[PDB]
RNA sequence: GCCUAUAAGACAGAAAACUUCUUAAAGGGACACAUUUCAAAAGAAAAAGGAAGCAUUCAGCAAUAACAGGUCUGUGAUGCCCUUAGACAUCUUGGGCCGCACGCGCGCUACAAUGGAGUUACUAGAGAGUACCGAGAUUGAAAUAGUUAAGGAAAACUCAAAAGAACGUACAUGACAGGGAUAAAUGAUUGGAAUUAUUUGUUUUGAACGAGGAAUUCCUUGUAAUAUCGAGUCAUUAACUCGAGAUGAAUACGUCC
C-alpha cells in the first residue's frame, strides 16, 4: 500500500527531495513543518502552489521532502519546484494524464520554473580579478 | 494640453553617440505624421508623450 | 577480497576494471559490481613568468585520480594466483588480504 | 495540517523561552561566581544584558542534544560564536566560552537531563521526557493564538 | 492573489504611453505573492517590462554599496511601507504607486544642451529611481524608519505635492528643458 | 540641536494626550516630531495608552510600532 | 538633576547607569556593568534618576574593589610598583600614573622611553608612509 | 528499547532490500532544423517547444614577423670580463632590508537607524592531512592556551558559515553605545633567541573620519556589489594572491564623440 512518486527541486546548489504518497496533507520538511520554515519572510513563497490549484489536490498527499545543499533562499524555491512536481507525478502513474494535464498547464501558466530548474550557476573566478569579470585597478604612472 | 503620438517607424540613432533615436510619429488625434528626437530606448509598437509638437525635430 | 585500483588515465582502471570482473567467471562464479569514487584533481597554480616582470598571468595545472573498488570472495591462494598480468605503467593494484 | 510528534514542531525560540522557567522553578542550577563577571565568549565585548541569560542559553543547549546524540563542547562552542572583527582585518569566525558551555553541561548530566555517552553527551529517559510536555504547552498556546497557514 | 494577501490589483492607469508598460493586473504572473521572483529580466531588450511594478520598486531600495544583495530587508521596509501608505490615502497603495509614477516622471530631457523628449520605460525607470533618492537621502541619519520615509514620498508626489524630492526633480528638468528648446 | 528632553513634564502629558489619538497615523518615528519629546518615550505612551484602549494597534513588531485612532 | 557628579567627574544624566559611568576616565564599559551588578543598582535605570544616597557607593566600589567581589584580572593596574598591587586606577588617576611612568623609562633612558620623548610610533610599526601628522 | 501524541511518528543500536536524489562510466541529447518576416544566396530578428538557442556560457591551445621588452640573483644552461688564501669563495655572532620632513600606486576598516551592541535557529560549496600531519572525545580556566589522548594515508575520520532572519516597553539622530588609531599595565603560545612590541587574551586609554576637488579604474547576468570559507607562503604570522560557495542591482541591445 501506500502508492508513492519522488520527485526533487533545484536551484543554485539546493537540492529539495520530496516523497509524496497517500496522506493528509501534513507537510514535513526534514523533521519540520512547512508553516515553521525558516525564513518567515518567505512562507507564503512556499505555499502558493497549494493555492494555484487548491489544497484539495494536496489535501490527501503527504510530502517527506529533504534539503542538501545550498542557502536559505534558494532552498526555498527549490521547495516550490518540489510541491509542483510532486503533485504531477501523482497525477501521472496513477490519476488520468488528463487530469495532471490541466493541473501542469495552470502551473506554466503562472510560473514556468516552478517545474523546470533555472541552469544558472556561479562562475569560475579568473586570475587578475576579484571574481568573474570583475578586474584589478589599473594604475599606469 | 499634452499631446500623445504613435511611434510609427524608427529612422536611426544621432546625437554623437548612440542615445538619441530618431522616430517619425502619427498623433492619434488627427493622424499627422511627426518627427522628434527620442531619448531612451524605444520601439514601433509603443507610443509617446509630446508636451510641444510645433517643433520639426528634422536637424537641419 | 577487495581489490582498489587508482591511476591518473580514466580508461587505464576501466579496462582493466572489466578484465578482472571477465576473469572471475573462471576459477569463481561472481564479482561485485565496480564502485567509482569520486575523482580528485590535483590542481597547482602557478606564475607563467620565471621573474616578476610582465602582466600577471598563470597556468593552471591539474591531474586526476581515478579510484574503482571490487569486491569478490573466492578463496586466498587461488584469488588470481599470479595477480600481476602485466599491468600497464601508471596504474597500481592493491588486494586487500581477508 | 498540524500535528505534534516531537518538540521539532514548534519554533525554536520560543521553546527555549518557555524552558527558561523550568529550570527556575526546579532550583536545581545553581549559579556560580562568575554569571555576571564574564561574556559568552570571544568576540563579545559585553556581558549579557538579560539577567537569567543562563537559563536561556542552558534551555538552549539542552535543545541541540536533543537533536544530535553525540555531541561535545567543542561542537557546541562553534555553534554558540561569532564573528572577530576588533580590528581593521577582516572579521572571522571564533569558538565560543568553553567553560561556560561546559559548565551547564555538566550541570545538566546532575539532573538526569543528559548522560555521559563515550561519543558525548546524550539525553536520558527523564530528559527525553522532560521537553516534551513543555513543547505541547507552546504548541496549545500558538495554535490557540495563530491561525494556521494551510487553513 | 494579493500582495501580501491584504492589497488587490484593482488599479487603473490614467495615460495610455504607460498603461502597457505597467506590469499590474494584464497577466496573472503580474500579480504575485511576493515581490521576490528569481527571473530573468535582464537577459533581453524590453525584457524589464515582465518584471512586477512592485518589484522594480523593490530592487532600487537595495543600492548605496553596503545593501547590496539585501533583498528580504528591502521587501520589509516595501511591505511595512504600503501600509502606512494605505492609511494615509486610505486607498490602494497599488494604486497609490502608479499614479504618483506618471506625475513623478519627467517628460523632457537636454542632452549635450538639447531638449529632447522622453521615452515611455524611460519615464517608468527615471519614476522610480527620483523616488528611491528622496527615500535613502531623507532617512540618512534621521530618526524615522526607512519604510515611513518612503512611505511620505510617493503620497506627497501622487497629488503633485512640491515636497516629494522626485516632484522637484521632474519640474527642475522640465524648466531648464524649457531653457534648451 | 533638537534636545527634545527625556523626562516628562506636566506641560506635554497636558497636550499630548488629547492630540495623539485625533492623529491617524500614529508611531515613534512620526509622533516625536510633533510634541518635541525623544521618540524612545514614544514607546512608553503608545503602550500607556493601549491600557486606556484610547489608540489601537494596528502594526506592531519587533521592528516598527504603527498604531490608530 | 540633569548634570551628575562623583569622584571630580560629572557624567550625563540623560543616558543610562551603565553609559553614564563611562564618564570616568578610570571606567569603561565591562567596568561599569560589573559595578553596577556589583552594587546592586538597576541598569535599565537613567542616571539623573537616581537617589544621592547611593551615589556614595559607586564611588566607594570603584576605590575599593578588593572587598567587592572583582575579578583580579578586570583591574586596569595589575602587579603595581612601588608596593601595592591593586589598581585603584578609577579616577583622574589613570593621567596621573601614566605620565609618570613614561618619565621613568626617560629617567632610565629606555628605547621605548627613547621613542616616548621624541613622539615617535613606540610599539614597533612601519613609520615610513602612515602616521603623517604635520610637521 | 525509549518518548510524545490521538493518532502522526520521533530518537538510539543492527539488519537487510532497492538506486529518485549522490557518485562515475557509456551512449543519447540543438544542427538554428521547424514556422512567420526580412535579406537566384550565404544569412538576420520575433515567438513556440526544450535541461540547454549570443560560437549555449566560462576557460585552454593559439598563425607569420618582430622588441636589441624582463630574467645570466632559479638552474650543475652558458661565453667574455672582474675578485680569486688578509678573497666579491665558505662559516659564526650582531644589526639592516621595519629605519621618517615628505610625494605616489594596490588594498582593509569606517563615517551608521537599509545600523552597532545582548541573545536564538540556521542553510553551503570547494580544498588539506603521517611515524609524527590534520586532530576528534574527557577536563580545569573568564579567555588566550595547558594535561591526557581515539579514530584517520582518508565519499570512511577530522574540518567547523556568516551576510541575512527571529527574539526585547534596550539603543534614538546625540563624533552617542558609530570608528577602533595611538598608548599603559598585566596572561600565554612558536622559536636556540620575541628588545625595534612575532601572534594573541583581560581591563583601561576613545584620535582623525559628518560620504570625500581636479582627475581616474572595473564591470552587461547568478555578472557587479556585499559579507564569508579553503588553499600557496607557514616553527609562529594576511589587510596578499589563487580558488569556492551564500544573497542578487540598476542601466544598452547602441555609436565611433
Amino acid at each position: 500500500a501506500l502508492k508513492s512518486v519522488q520527485v526533487f527541486g533545484k536551484k543554485k546548489t539546493a537540492i529539495a527531495v520530496c516523497l509524496c504518497k497517500e496522506g493528509k496533507g501534513m507537510i514535513r520538511v526534514n523533521g519540520v513543518p512547512l508553516d515553521l520554515i525558516n525564513p518567515p519572510v518567505l512562507r507564503i513563497k512556499v505555499f502558493e502552489p497549494l493555492f494555484i490549484v487548491g489544497k484539495e489536490n494536496y489535501a490527501k498527499l503527504d510530502l517527506k521532502i529533504r534539503v542538501t545543499g545550498g542557502g536559505q533562499v534558494a532552498q526555498a524555491y527549490a521547495i516550490r519546484q518540489a510541491i509542483a512536481k510532486a503533485l504531477i507525478a501523482y497525477n501521472q502513474k496513477f490519476v488520468d494524464e488528463t487530469t495532471k494535464n490541466e493541473l501542469k498547464a495552470k502551473f506554466l501558466e503562472y510560473d514556468r520554473t516552478l517545474l523546470v530548474a533555472d541552469p544558472r550557476r556561479c562562475e569560475a573566478k579568473k586570475f587578475g580579478g576579484p571574481g568573474a569579470r570583475a578586474k584589478y585597478q589599473k594604475s599606469y604612472r | 494640453p499634452v499631446i500623445y503620438a504613435q511611434v510609427t517607424e524608427i529612422l536611426g540613432r544621432t546625437g554623437s553617440r548612440g542615445g538619441v533615436l530618431q522616430v517619425r510619429c502619427d498623433i492619434m488625434g488627427e493622424n499627422r505624421q511627426i518627427l522628434r528626437n527620442v531619448k531612451g530606448p524605444i520601439r514601433v509598437g509603443d507610443i509617446l508623450t509630446l508636451l510641444e509638437a510645433e517643433r520639426e525635430a528634422r536637424r537641419l | 577480497i577487495t581489490i582498489t585500483i587508482t591511476s591518473t588515465k580514466v580508461k587505464a582502471v576501466e579496462s582493466l576494471c572489466a578484465e578482472v570482473k571477465e576473469n572471475g567467471k573462471k576459477k569463481g562464479v561472481q564479482v561485485k559490481g565496480p564502485v567509482r569514487i569520486p575523482t580528485k584533481t590535483l590542481r597547482i597554480t602557478t606564475r607563467k613568468t620565471p621573474c616578476g616582470e610582465g602582466s600577471k598571468t598563470w597556468d593552471h595545472y591539474q591531474m586526476r585520480i581515478y579510484k574503482r573498488v571490487l569486491s569478490m570472495k573466492t578463496t586466498p591462494e587461488t584469488v588470481k594466483e599470479i595477480t600481476s598480468l602485466k599491468v600497464e605503467p601508471g596504474v597500481e593494484l592493491e588486494v586487500a588480504m581477508f | 495540517m498540524h500535528h505534534f510528534s516531537n518538540i521539532k514542531d514548534v519554533v525554536a525560540i520560543d521553546f527555549i523561552k518557555a524552558y527558561a522557567e523550568h529550570l527556575k522553578k526546579s532550583g536545581k542550577l545553581e549559579i556560580p561566581e562568575w554569571v555576571d563577571t564574564v561574556k559568552t565568549g570571544m568576540c563579545k565585548e559585553l556581558a549579557p544584558l538579560n539577567p537569567d541569560w543562563i537559563y536561556i542559553r542552558a534551555a538552549a543547549i539542552a535543545r541541540k542534544v536533543y537533536l544530535n546524540n553525540g555531541i561535545g563542547v567543542m561542537a557546541l562552542r562553534r555553534a554558540y560564536g561569532d564573528q572577530y572583527n576588533k580590528h581593521y582585518n577582516p572579521s572571522h569566525r571564533t569558538l565560543g566560552s568553553g567553560k561556560v558551555n561546559r559548565y551547564i553541561l555538566q550541570q545538566l548530566e546532575k539532573m538526569g537531563i543528559v548522560a555521559k555517552i563515550q561519543s558525548g553527551r546524550s539525553l536520558t529517559k527523564e530528559g527525553r521526557k522532560d521537553m516534551d510536555k513543555i513543547a505541547f504547552q507552546v504548541y496549545k498556546e500558538h495554535e490557540a493564538k495563530v491561525t494556521p497557514m494551510i487553513l | 492573489p494579493k500582495l501580501f494577501n491584504k492589497w488587490s490589483y484593482d488599479v487603473t492607469v490614467s495615460d495610455i504611453s504607460l498603461k502597457e508598460l505597467l506590469a499590474i493586473n494584464s497577466k496573472l504572473k503580474y500579480q504575485v505573492f511576493l515581490p521576490h521572483t528569481a527571473g530573468r529580466y535582464q537577459i533581453k531588450p524590453f525584457r524589464k517590462i515582465q518584471c512586477p511594478i512592485v518589484e522594480r520598486l523593490v530592487c532600487c531600495m537595495m543600492q548605496h554599496g553596503k545593501n547590496s544583495g539585501k533583498k528580504l530587508l528591502a521587501m520589509r521596509v516595501v511591505e511595512e511601507s504600503f501600509e502606512i501608505i494605505h492609511l494615509l490615502t486610505e486607498k490602494n497603495p497599488i494604486q497609490v504607486l502608479v499614479d504618483a509614477i506618471i506625475n513623478a516622471s519627467p517628460r523632457e530631457d537636454s542632452t549635450r544642451r538639447q531638449a529632447v523628449d522622453v521615452s515611455p520605460l524611460r519615464r517608468i525607470n527615471q519614476a522610480l529611481y527620483l523616488m528611491t533618492m528622496g527615500c535613502r537621502s531623507a532617512a540618512f541619519r534621521n530618526s524615522k524608519t526607512l519604510a515611513e520615509c518612503l512611505a511620505d514620498e510617493i503620497v506627497n508626489a501622487s497629488k503633485s505635492n512640491t515636497a516629494s524630492f522626485a516632484i522637484k526633480k521632474k519640474e527642475d528638468m522640465e524648466r531648464v528643458a524649457k531653457s534648451n528648446r | 540641536k533638537l534636545n527634545n528632553a527625556v523626562l516628562f513634564d506636566k506641560a506635554t502629558l497636558d497636550k499630548c494626550t488629547k492630540e495623539v489619538p485625533s492623529m491617524k497615523v500614529i508611531t515613534p518615528a512620526v509622533v516625536a516630531d510633533r510634541m518635541k519629546i525623544t521618540c524612545s518615550l514614544a514607546k512608553i505612551l503608545l503602550k500607556d495608552l493601549e491600557k486606556k484602549e484610547l489608540i489601537v494597534p494596528v502594526k506592531v513588531d519587533n521592528h516598527i510600532w504603527i498604531y490608530t485612532r | 538633576q540633569h548634570m551628575l557628579r562623583v569622584c571630580n567627574t560629572n557624567l550625563d544624566g540623560r543616558r543610562k547607569v551603565p553609559y553614564a559611568l563611562t564618564g570616568i576616565k578610570g571606567c569603561g564599559r565591562r567596568y561599569a556593568y560589573l559595578v553596577c551588578k556589583r552594587a546592586g543598582i538597576d541598569v535599565n535605570k537613567r542616571a539623573g534618576l537616581m537617589t544621592p544616597a547611593e551615589i556614595e557607593k559607586i564611588v566607594d566600589i570603584l576605590n575599593n574593589p578588593l572587598n567587592y567581589k572583582i575579578p583580579v584580572w578586570f583591574l586596569n593596574r595589575q602587579k603595581d610598583n612601588k608596593d601595592g598591587k591593586d589598581s585603584q586606577l578609577i579616577a583622574n588617576a589613570v593621567e596621573t600614573r601614566l605620565r609618570e611612568d613614561i618619565e621613568a623609562l626617560k629617567k632610565m633612558r629606555a628605547h621605548r622611553g627613547l621613542r616616548h620623548y621624541w613622539g615617535l610610533r613606540v610599539r614597533g610599526q612601519h613609520t615610513k608612509t602612515t602616521g603623517r601628522r604635520g610637521r
